[PDB]
């Protein structure tokens, strides 16, 4: 979830 | 011309310093690493055919002190052979020292140290996700572009003792044989969707059995049947890949026919994951070394 390009 | 042994000494000098402490190499030493390793990449096949014993590591993402810890546990080169699965840069705070160290060991030990391309070894991705910014801050944009020309020459896949297929992302619906990988031409960016794009980007999924849609906005997901078909067609035992953040540092997929490796503990400072490295010994037995968050 850190931003989908990727938790 | 270039002093490899002195670059490595200066990179390893910060072993046991406060994590985050920089090694500010000269721009022309870094350019030297990029151009010399590129020539070594181009002289070696795009599909690596490697032999055990071998340590296999997943994503590092500029966590330089965690790379130093991996080498502590596994033995610093040439004490062990290494295969890295890509994603050296972005996210972490020291992409420059990380990639310089790996490129320095590649020049120093070109038959005992191997590096695959990840999706972050693409200009369009590492521009956004940190490496451009690290380069601008610490050196310049022209050096960032010199790395681009080096990353375009990285090999894409490895086969370890005819049994373990290694790549960064995973499989492709376009992938029919190993020969297809073999004359992808280098240097290459990844300008279109297709085989090379999928090898850098695709993901396993437990809830698709065939091919599915990828949430990253690019490439595909693949299920257990895909993996099973591929391994049996090419007479392989295991897919070793990376690319995905996993809690234990390693995670099995597709009825243990695939393993994901992530070698960066406590990713971004924010996830509480461990890191893992896969040791394949001389009799093709695998073990996992865990690096704590
Ligand atoms: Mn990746
Ligand atoms: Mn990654």
């Amino acid at each position: 979830x850190l931003x989908a390009x990727x938790a | 011309k270039l002093n490899i042994d002195s670059i490595i000494q200066r990179l390893l000098e910060v072993r046991g310093s406060k994590p985050g402490k920089n090694v500010q190499l000269q721009e022309n030493e870094i350019r030297g690493l990029c151009l010399k390793s590129r020539e070594i990449f181009l002289s070696q096949p795009i599909l690596l055919e490697l032999e055990a014993p071998l340590k296999i590591c997943g994503d590092i993402h500029g966590q330089y002190y965690d790379l130093l810890r991996l080498f502590e546990y596994g033995g610093f080169p040439p004490e062990s052979n290494y295969l890295f699965l890509g994603d050296y840069v972005d996210r972490g705070k020291q992409s420059l020292e990380t990639i310089c160290l790996l490129l320095a060991y590649k020049i120093k030990y070109p038959e005992n140290f191997f590096l695959l391309r990840g999706n972050h070894e693409c200009a369009s991705i590492n521009r956004i996700y940190g490496f451009y910014d690290e380069c601008k801050r610490r050196y310049n944009i022209k050096l960032w572009k010199t790395f681009t020309d080096c990353f375009n020459c990285l090999p894409i896949a490895a086969i370890v003792d005819e049994k373990i297929f290694c790549c960064h992302g995973g499989l492709s619906p376009d992938l029919q044989s190993m020969e297809q990988i073999r004359r992808i031409m280098r240097p290459t960016d990844v300008p279109d969707q297709g085989l090379l794009c999928d090898l850098l980007w695709s993901d396993p999924d437990k809830d698709v059995l065939g091919w599915g849609e990828n949430d990253r906005g690019v490439s595909f997901t693949f299920g257990a049947e895909v993996v099973a078909k591929f391994l049996h067609k090419h007479d392989l035992d295991l897919i070793c890949r990376a690319h995905q953040v996993v809690e234990d540092g390693y995670e099995f997929f597709a009825k243990r026919q695939l393993v994901t490796l992530f070698s960066a503990p406590n990713y971004c400072g924010e996830f509480d994951n461990a890191g893992a490295m896969m040791s394949v010994d001389e009799t093709l037995m695998c073990s996992f070394q865990i690096l704590k968050p």
